[PDB]
């Protein structure tokens, strides 16, 4: 037994974790990225990056803390911790975001090694590798957003922070500059999202009320076992009911499962692409059409022009606290409002 | 269906794990207390404290502009 | 008359949705 | 525009309620594609190389279309074994009652947001 | 040289509900997207 | 207690269950008091 | 040889040394430990 | 019976739990930081 | 409305062509 | 002062009052 | 299996089907050179990134 | 049969009929090329190469043939600027016939090996059905891959015998084709150093020579052929996916950042240059000089190319456009016909104000100006009953220096007003908008459809690459998992997972 | 050349429709 079989017999052992190969890529560095926005969302400030408090330490909570980007004036330095910036000084590293690049590279990594996991465990067990298929949605997701996204743009600041108020900011910055609402790619992903939730209630519900009485309690789940041969819930009836309801219904069970995976999984896949566009500034901003009427009649209203006004007013009023390091000086007068407000 | 370890119930329902987590625990719980009320937090993460936000002379955000000295940049920060 | 290319998408949709009920493939039990 | 009117006024976004929406959401889609995935992961073999899989299943056949327990192996793996669901009725309960109960804790929110009630 | 029959070839099919689903699918494509082709 | 050489789990899942809503609660106090509490 | 050309070399040292052979020692000490009995 | 006392599942316990408890008895002690 | 002068023919085609390789595909299905 | 010391006395003693009831009914052999 | 000029020309290219090296054969050698690539794609990217910065050039239109 | 998604699932066994669908699909591409360009040839203006270059003209094939040196037309035009030059054959329009009979030439070569598929050099010998080589067809293709690489580098990039490539001036003001000697230091790694990249084609042309001959000699071992399933096509399919979207990725990324085989004469500035104000402080630095000698304002700035000011325009900037903006810049603030000049903005107490610039962000912005020390002196009200720093208020008048407006000044607030909007966008131009009918929103350029495109691309081919290694790798369980299954599965029974073996 | 700015739908589809409508039926043909 060479040395190789054997490592690989030792990292498969069925245990309570499966460690597997790609256990080598994911445990390590999922676990930094984990304790690492830890680390950061409960200690480390970005006072100095955007002048935000941004950890427990300094009095946020869950909602406000934040793995904070970077200073734009690094560009899109991977801000090693023996990088040019921090020279190994652990102390400035935390205190220029160091810990955003740390988190992103790290936890894209650790997606890629998850993945390589539903590959590796997949095999060893003899089934499909279609949960795997379906993690790259995902990491479509994580990838154009927290990597494309600012690599297209100026710096890591303008990558969202890892935090719920961070985020938040960077959607309603994607509002304000670039009209993501707007975005038909934006709304493939919306449809596919809401799909997917429709998909699991609707067929949750329908298979909990299709069941056979394969048993004699009220509480119908212990009339299951998972060896069982035969359906547990009527798909003849759940068939029925719906080409009743809804006009059409689901005969195919595979097709049923593989459309629950399919729909959210394009819906990622198509946001994804429509965040590419984004980070270079190449946005489904205007319908240039109502701007030019618009603009030569006054009296010419609707929902779209009414959003770029809101638009407007984000970008006005947001811009000057958001993007510190522009030292951009927007006085009173310059801000766009309405009357009386 | 075991996988070969001892199951969570059964040890945690036994007194020798109280015996050793009655001290492990509430020792790394305080640990870490004492890691913010002494103050070790602030200068290991360079978090400011409520009074060094800003400072006498510096009023303003004091955020990063240089792309490859900020060790100077955060010191005249202060 | 880009009012007409939406009016036509969007009866496609529908006629679509007529005949997928009205002359779907029948579910049969073999 | 309601939407950005709704978050100018309401602060929708850090609203709990609306946060359990976007849990019910994010996560029936997750549930949905993980669903799918082992289910057509599991698929008991039917069919050819040429023709789809679908083909395998036949409209009202009594026995199982995939294997639940292979499933129940590779996810029990993946995670854990005690995180995986091994009953289907449990699992399809799950299923159901997660984006259920989302969406009716956002549509709370917004109707108690209809009162002024508003976000953190 | 002899021209010979190829053993490879194969039916390709596309069922009734498939058509239904695809045909819908480009209906709403179009439905999305022509606004904006149009902008 | 009631079996001789073990805790109940019941009694472990209780003092355990304290012990978290405890440490919530005193996060919720804090969001009144000192750091971030607005005042 | 600039201070980041040394700091990138003493990377993959250090690399090296703290996370690839520590890890590559450990997982092979422990494999012909615990060796599967077939 | 007579299990193994320490194993992998062991590690990843302790790997999650000992700094878990660290980082809420820090968070504990902020809850008590005037400014 | 000024609208572009190619949404007309890349719309129609746009929904056509797909359109045509389906029914092409279902009504030769089963030959 | 003494407020929250005396809220968390009877706070206490309140919640433990419940967890007794069930300790002491299961150790006696009462009906649960 | 039409026999033409250039295909018995080119007939010894395409007759070793499936003949390996039984063990690891030349593995090793091949997972170096796959680690020598990885820091030569790692020197570039900093490079690049203005992460590792040498003496008599500036990753610059200038040069 | 086939669902529709596996069609071509059909020439998977059949190596004749591959060769026939790669030959159509080469063709297709080189036609595509071909006519690309004399699509692009039949409507690019080039009459004025300063101001209506080629990347204001939504001409992308163009600059791809302009880098590696054809650069001159049929019609005596060349994108240098220059006329009655003498291309030979190899012209723009020469290129594009060359593609569309190279199309012609593929395309009947795909029929040829579609209708004699059954070639016996296709049949494995020793069994007797269709088989190929993967390993050795790699080293063969390597080889040659090395072969052209080479010859490329030192050939034609050097000069040796070939055209060489593009190169220009920083600031893309005098960009060229001649031949480019290699880098052999620690600079040819500069991506901004085009002998890096001649260096990098002789280097590695090298390697992949030397590297296709160990793999025409050497055999996999059998350790990797099992691993890798290197008697399965689709594992070729895979690593192959995932080479190609690796250098999607990096060509989208070269195009955006900026490089020596990305030149702004042929596809535009980047983003960048006007993020860091580029041109603007190379402009400034050569009218410093001049008023350094004793230049006035008026001379100093106009010895700034019109080129020049023409960079450092927001408009030029591939970070404006919009995904539904559709075709060249021009169409959008139309072709630009001259600089205006270099306004100076004084306010009634002679303070020099500075309007700031709109940043690559917004798709409007507030029309502030600061003085010397950063403090606003003047802006435009949103507001105006409580108006305190506006034009009209503060007596802000512009004068011009160079261009058309040189020598004039403005005190009508509605002119500074618009001039200030004006130089808000960088150095302001006449626009032709007639010709176009332009809109007036902005246009992306070359530079950044191409960097999308790729980008999507790159995005979509990792997917492709997961789907084709996982067929490859799980080719056993493609129509589903074995109707056993049933203890493998089980959790603690056997010691290895899946092994049975073990326990 | 100012042309009929219906003249490029007008000749498209006149080419197209019964283009599609000869393939549909030649390639369904011996179903
Ligand atoms: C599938 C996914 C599977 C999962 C994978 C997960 C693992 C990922 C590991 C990859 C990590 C990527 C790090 C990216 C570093 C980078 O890019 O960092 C950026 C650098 C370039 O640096 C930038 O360059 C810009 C332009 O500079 C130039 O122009 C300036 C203005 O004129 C100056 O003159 C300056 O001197 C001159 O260099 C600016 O200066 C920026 O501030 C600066 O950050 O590129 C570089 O290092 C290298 C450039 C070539 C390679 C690019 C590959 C990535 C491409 C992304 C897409 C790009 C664009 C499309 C967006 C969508
Ligand atoms: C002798 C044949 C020939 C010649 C002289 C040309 C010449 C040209 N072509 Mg063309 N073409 C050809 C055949 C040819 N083509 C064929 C057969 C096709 C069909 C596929 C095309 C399709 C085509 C298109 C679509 C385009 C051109 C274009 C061009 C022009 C610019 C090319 C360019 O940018 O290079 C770019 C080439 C590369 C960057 C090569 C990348 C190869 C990667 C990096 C290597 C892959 C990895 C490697 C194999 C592994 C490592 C090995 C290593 C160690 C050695 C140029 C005039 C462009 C143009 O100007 O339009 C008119 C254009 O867009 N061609
Ligand atoms: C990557 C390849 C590429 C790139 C970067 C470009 C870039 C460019 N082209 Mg071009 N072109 C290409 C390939 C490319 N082309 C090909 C293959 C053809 C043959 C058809 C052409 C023919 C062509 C013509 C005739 C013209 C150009 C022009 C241009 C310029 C204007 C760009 C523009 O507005 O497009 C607009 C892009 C969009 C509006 C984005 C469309 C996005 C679609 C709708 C996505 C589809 C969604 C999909 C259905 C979702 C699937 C659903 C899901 C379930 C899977 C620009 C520099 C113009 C120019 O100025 O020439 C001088 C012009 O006249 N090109
Ligand atoms: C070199 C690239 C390459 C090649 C040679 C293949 C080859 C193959 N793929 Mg694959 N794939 C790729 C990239 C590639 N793929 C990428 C990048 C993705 C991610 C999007 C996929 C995702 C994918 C899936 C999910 C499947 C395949 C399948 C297949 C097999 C059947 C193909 C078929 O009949 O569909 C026929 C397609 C049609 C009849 C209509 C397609 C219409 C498309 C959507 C629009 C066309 C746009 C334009 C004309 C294409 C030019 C764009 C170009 C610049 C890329 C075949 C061997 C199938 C398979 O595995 O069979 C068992 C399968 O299910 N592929
Ligand atoms: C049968 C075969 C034919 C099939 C056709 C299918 C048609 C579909 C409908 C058309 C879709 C595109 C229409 C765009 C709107 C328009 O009118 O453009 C019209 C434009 C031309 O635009 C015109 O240009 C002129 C100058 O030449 C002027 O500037 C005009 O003002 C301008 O309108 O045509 C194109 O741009 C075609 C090229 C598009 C490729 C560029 C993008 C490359 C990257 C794409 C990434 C996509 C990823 C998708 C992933 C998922
Ligand atoms: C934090 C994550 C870290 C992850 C760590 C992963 C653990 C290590 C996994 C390594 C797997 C890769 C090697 C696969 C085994 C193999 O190829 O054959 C195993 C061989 C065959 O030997 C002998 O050969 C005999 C004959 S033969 O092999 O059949 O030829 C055979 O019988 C016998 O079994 C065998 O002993 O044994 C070896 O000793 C060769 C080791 C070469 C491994 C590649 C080295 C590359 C890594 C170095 C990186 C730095 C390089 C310098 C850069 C500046
Ligand atoms: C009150 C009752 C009256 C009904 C009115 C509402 C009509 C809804 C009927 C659905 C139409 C079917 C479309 C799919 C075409 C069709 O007939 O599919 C039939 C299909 C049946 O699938 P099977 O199980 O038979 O598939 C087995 C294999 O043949 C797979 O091809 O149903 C589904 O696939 C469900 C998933 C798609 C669900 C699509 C719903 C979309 C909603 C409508 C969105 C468009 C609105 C646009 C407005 C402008
Ligand atoms: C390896 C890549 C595959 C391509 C093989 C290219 C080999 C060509 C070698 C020519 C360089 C040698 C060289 O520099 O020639 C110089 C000569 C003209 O060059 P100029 O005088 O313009 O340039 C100065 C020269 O005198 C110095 O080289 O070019 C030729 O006559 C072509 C000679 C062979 C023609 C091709 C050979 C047959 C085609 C195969
Ligand atoms: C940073 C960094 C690093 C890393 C680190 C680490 C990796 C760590 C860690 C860490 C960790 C890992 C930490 C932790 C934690 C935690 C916490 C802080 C927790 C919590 C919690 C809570 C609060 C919960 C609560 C609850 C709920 C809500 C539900 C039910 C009940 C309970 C109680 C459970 C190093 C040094 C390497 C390098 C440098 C950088
Ligand atoms: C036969 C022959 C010949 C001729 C040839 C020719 C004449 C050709 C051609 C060709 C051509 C002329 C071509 C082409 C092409 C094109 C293509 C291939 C394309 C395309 C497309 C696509 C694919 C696109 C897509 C899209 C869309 C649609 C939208 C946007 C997005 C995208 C881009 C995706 C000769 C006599 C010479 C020789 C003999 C033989
Ligand atoms: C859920 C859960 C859990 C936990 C639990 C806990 C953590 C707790 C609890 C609980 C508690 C902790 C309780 C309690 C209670 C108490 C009560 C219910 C009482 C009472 C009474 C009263 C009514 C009072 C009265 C009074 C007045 C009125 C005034 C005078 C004095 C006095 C104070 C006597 C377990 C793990 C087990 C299981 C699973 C989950
Ligand atoms: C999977 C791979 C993971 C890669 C990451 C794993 C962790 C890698 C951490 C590497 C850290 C590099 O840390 C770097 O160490 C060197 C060498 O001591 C320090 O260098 C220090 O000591 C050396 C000599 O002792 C002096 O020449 C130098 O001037 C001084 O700074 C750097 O200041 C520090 O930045
Ligand atoms: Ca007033
Ligand atoms: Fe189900």
């Amino acid at each position: 037994r060479g040395w190789f079989d054997v490592l690989d017999d030792w990292l498969k052992r069925d245990r309570f974790v499966f460690i597997g190969w790609s256990g080598l890529l994911l445990f390590p560095c999922a676990f930094m990225a984990l304790g690492g926005w830890l680390t950061g969302t409960t200690f480390v400030t970005s006072w100095y990056t955007h002048g935000l408090a941004s950890s427990y330490l300094e009095g946020a909570n869950f909602l406000t803390v934040a793995v904070s980007s970077p200073a734009d004036a690094f560009g899109h330095s991977l801000l090693f911790l023996w990088g040019p910036e921090a020279q190994g000084n652990l102390t400035r590293w935390f205190q220029i975001g160091g810990l955003w690049p740390f988190v992103a590279l790290h936890g894209a990594f650790g997606l890629i090694g998850f993945m390589l996991r539903q590959f590796e465990i997949s095999r060893l067990v003899g089934i499909r590798p279609y949960n795997a298929i379906a993690f790259s949605g995902p990491i479509a997701v994580f990838v154009s957003v927290f990597l494309m996204y600012p690599l297209g743009q100026s710096s890591w600041f303008f990558a969202p922070s890892f935090g719920v108020a961070g985020i938040f900011r960077f959607i309603l910055f994607l509002q304000g500059f670039h009209n993501w609402t707007l975005n038909p790619f934006h709304m493939m992903g919306v449809a596919g999202i809401l799909g997917g939730a429709l998909l699991c209630a609707i067929h949750g519900a329908t298979v909990e009320n299709t069941l056979f009485e394969d048993g004699e309690d009220s509480n119908t789940f212990r009339a299951f076992e998972p060896t069982q041969a035969e359906e547990t819930y009527s798909m003849v009836t759940a068939n029925r009911f719906w080409s009743q309801i809804f006009g059409i219904a689901f005969s195919n069970k595979r097709w049923l499962h593989f459309f629950m995976l399919f729909v959210p999984v394009t819906g990622l896949w198509m946001s994804s692409v429509g965040i590419v566009g984004l980070a270079l500034n190449l946005r489904a901003y205007d319908f240039v059409s109502q701007e030019l009427r618009a603009a030569e009649d006054p009296e010419f209203e609707t929902f779209y022009t009414k959003n770029i006004l809101l638009n407007e007013g984000m970008r006005a009023w947001m811009a000057p606290q958001d993007q510190p390091h522009e030292n951009f000086i927007f006085p009173e007068e310059v801000l766009p409002r309405g009357n009386a407000l | 269906g075991t996988t070969g370890e001892r199951p969570f119930s059964d040890i945690v329902t036994s007194i020798r794990y109280w015996v050793i987590h009655s001290i492990t625990i509430p020792m790394l719980f305080i640990a870490g207390w004492l890691f913010v009320s002494t103050g070790l937090a602030y200068d290991a993460f360079g978090t400011p404290r409520p009074d060094e936000y800003f400072t006498q002379t510096r009023q303003e955000l004091p955020i990063l502009q240089e792309r490859y000295d900020i060790n100077q940049e955060i010191q005249e920060f202060n | 008359m880009e009012s007409v290319a939406y009016i036509l998408v969007l009866t496609m949709a529908l006629a679509v949705l007529f005949f997928a009920i009205a002359f779907r493939e029948p579910p049969r039990i073999e | 525009n309601f939407m950005i009117v709704f978050q100018a006024e309401h602060n929708i976004l850090m609203h709990p309620f609306h946060m359990l929406g976007v849990a019910g959401v994010f996560g029936g889609s997750l549930f949905s594609a993980m669903h799918g995935s082992l289910v057509t992961s599991s698929l008991v073999r039917e069919t050819t190389e040429v023709e789809s899989q679908n083909y395998g299943y036949k409209f009202g056949q009594e026995e199982e279309t995939y294997n639940i327990v292979a499933a129940h192996g590779y996810f029990g793996r993946l995670i854990f074994q005690y995180a995986s669901f091994n009953n289907s009725r449990s699992l399809h309960f799950f299923l159901g009652a997660w984006p259920v109960i989302g969406i009716w804790f956002t549509a709370m929110g917004v109707s108690t947001m209809a009162f002024n009630l508003n976000g953190f | 040289m002899d021209r010979n029959s190829n053993p490879n070839r194969q039916p390709v099919e596309l069922n009734r509900t498939s058509l239904y689903l695809g045909l819908l699918l480009v209906a709403v494509l179009g439905i999305l997207f022509s606004s904006y082709f149009f902008n | 207690m009631f079996a001789e050489g073990r805790i109940p789990l019941w009694v472990v899942g209780v003092v355990a269950g304290i012990g978290a809503i405890g440490v919530l609660g005193l996060f919720f106090y804090g969001a009144y008091a000192g750091l971030g509490s607005s005042m | 040889m600039t201070p980041s050309l040394a700091n990138f070399l003493w990377s993959l040292v250090l690399g090296a040394a703290i996370v690839l052979i520590p890890a590559t020692v450990g997982l092979i000490f422990i494999s012909q430990k615990d060796k599967i009995t077939r | 019976v007579t299990y193994p006392i320490f194993t992998v599942r062991w590690l990843a316990v302790h790997t999650l739990a000992v700094p878990s408890v660290f980082f809420v008895g820090a968070i504990a002690a902020m809850q008590f930081i005037q400014r | 409305m000024q609208v572009n002068n190619l949404g007309f023919i890349a719309s129609i085609l746009f929904v056509l062509v797909p359109t045509v390789f389906l029914l092409i595909l279902f009504i030769q299905t089963g030959k | 002062n003494l407020e929250p010391i005396f809220q968390l006395t009877f706070l206490g003693l309140i919640v433990l009052a419940g967890p007794a009831v069930v300790f002491v009914l299961a150790f006696r052999g009462g009906d649960l | 299996a039409q026999r033409t000029r250039l295909g018995d020309i080119l007939r010894p290219l395409n007759s070793e089907y499936g003949k390996v090296v039984p063990g690891w054969g030349t593995t090793p050698v091949m997972g170096v050179f796959m680690a020598l690539f990885l820091v030569f794609l790692l020197i570039i990217l900093q490079i690049y990134n203005s992460s590792l910065i040498l003496e008599g050039f500036s990753v610059d239109w200038a040069g | 049969g086939l669902p529709w998604y596996r069609v071509h699932t059909v020439v998977l066994n059949d190596p004749g009929r591959l060769i026939s669908v790669h030959l159509m699909h080469t063709a297709l591409v080189a036609g595509w090329a071909g006519s690309m360009a004399l699509y692009e040839l039949a409507i690019f203006d080039s009459s004025d190469a300063v101001l209506n270059p080629m990347w204001r003209q939504g001409m992308f094939v163009l600059p791809f043939m302009a880098r590696l040196g054809v650069t001159s037309s049929w019609n005596g035009w060349s994108v240098t600027g220059e006329t009655g030059l003498d291309p030979g054959f190899w012209s723009f329009e020469g290129v594009a016939a060359a593609h569309i009979v190279l199309s012609g030439l593929l395309f009947l070569a795909a029929v040829w090996h579609w209708v004699f598929w059954d070639l016996e050099l296709f049949v494995d010998p020793r069994t007797g059905e269709s088989a190929l080589d993967l390993p050795k067809m790699f080293g063969i293709h390597l080889f040659l891959s090395g072969l052209l690489c080479f010859g490329f580098g030192a050939f034609h990039l050097t000069g040796v015998w070939g055209p060489g490539m593009w190169v220009s001036d920083p600031y893309g003001l005098t960009g060229h084709v001649q031949p480019v000697a290699p880098e052999w230091g620690p600079a040819g790694f500069n991506p901004f150093n085009p002998g890096g990249v001649v260096a990098h084609h002789i280097a590695a042309g090298i390697v992949g020579i030397i590297a296709g001959l160990f793999h025409l000699t050497v055999r996999p071992p059998e350790r990797l052929y099992k691993a890798l399933r290197m008697g399965n096509i689709e594992t070729v399919l895979s690593s192959s996916i995932a080479a190609v979207f690796f250098a999607a990725f990096v060509v989208a990324g070269t195009m955006w950042y900026g490089n020596a085989t990305t030149p702004i004469e042929l596809f535009g500035p980047t983003r960048y240059q006007w993020d860091k104000g580029y041109f603007q402080e190379e402009i400034q630095r050569r009218v410093d000089s001049q008023l350094a000698e004793g230049a006035s304002l008026s001379e100093a700035w106009s010895t700034i190319p019109e080129k020049l000011a023409f960079y450092d325009y927001v408009g030029n900037s591939p970070a404006k456009g919009g995904l539904f903006r559709t075709g060249a810049m021009n169409s959008g603030d139309g072709i630009a016909q001259e600089w205006i000049g270099h306004p100076i903005f004084k306010d009634k107490e002679g303070r020099e104000l500075e309007v700031r610039r709109m940043p690559n962000f917004f798709e409007t912005f507030p029309v502030i100006m600061t003085d010397a020390d950063g403090v606003v002196r003047a802006d435009i009200p949103f507001r105006r009953s409580e108006s305190k720093f506006s034009v009209e208020q503060t007596g802000v008048t512009v004068s011009f220096y160079g261009g058309a407006l040189d020598g004039q000044t403005f005190s009508n607030p509605s002119d500074v007003k618009k001039f200030a909007r004006k130089a808000q966008l960088g150095e302001g131009f006449d626009f032709d908008t007639e010709t176009f009918n332009s809109d007036g929103v902005f246009r992306t350029s070359p530079r950044g459809w191409f960097t999308f495109g790729h980008a999507v691309f790159a995005l979509l081919f990792f997917f492709g690459h997961i789907w084709h290694g996982s067929r490859t790798l799980f080719r056993d369980v493609f129509a589903g998992v074995d109707p056993g299954l049933e203890e493998q599965v089980e959790f603690g029974v056997f010691a290895k997972v899946g092994d049975l073996s073990t326990r």
